[PDB]
């Protein structure tokens, strides 16, 4: 029974520290695909 | 060390900056420099 | 008033240039950082 | 704005600077700027 709440707990913190290292990665500009679709928004931008 | 600072890159110590201050999506150009210096100092001591 | 056409046009490509390329080079990426980083952490932390 | 600025502390900064680096019990002395900037739009922020 400890082991699954330690489980658990283990988990949480897991998730947390998986989407803060998704939006910064964002945030960087590592992730190649919000760049090509901010890219393609400003270039939408301009032609129109 | 050699290894370490031959290939420090200032885009891992920025990163290292924005991780550091959850609450703001930017992080002043000098905290590249301490971020820096926090990075080698740990990665030295985990060696160590 | 249909002579004056190209006239018009030069002056509102004048006036309204610097404003569309000021602020979408500059406002919008950090806009967006900045609601996905307030908004998706405290959601996380939540879901936790 | 002006009361904040009229009452910073130097020591305060160093101390955010302390707290936003666990692992390190001494902060440069730049560090002091830094964590002044941040502060004070933070405070401001809030009272917006």
């Amino acid at each position: 029974l400890t082991l699954l709440n330690q489980e658990m707990q283990n988990l949480g913190i897991e998730f947390k520290k998986y989407m803060s290292a998704q939006i910064n990665d964002v945030v960087i500009g590592n992730d190649r695909e919000f760049d090509q679709d901010f890219t393609k928004l400003k270039a939408r931008m301009v032609a129109r | 060390l050699d290894e370490l600072l031959k290939t420090f890159s200032v885009m891992n110590a920025y990163k290292r900056a924005t991780e550091s201050h959850p609450r703001n999506s930017t992080a002043p150009f000098i905290a590249v420099l301490v971020e820096a210096l926090y990075y080698l100092a740990n990665e030295l001591e985990d060696a160590f | 008033i249909v002579e004056a056409e190209p006239a018009i046009k030069e002056l509102l490509k004048l006036d309204f240039e610097p404003k569309v390329f000021n602020t979408v080079r500059k406002n919008f990426r950090q806009t967006v950082n900045n609601t996905l980083k307030t908004h998706l952490l405290p959601m996380a932390e939540e879901q936790a």
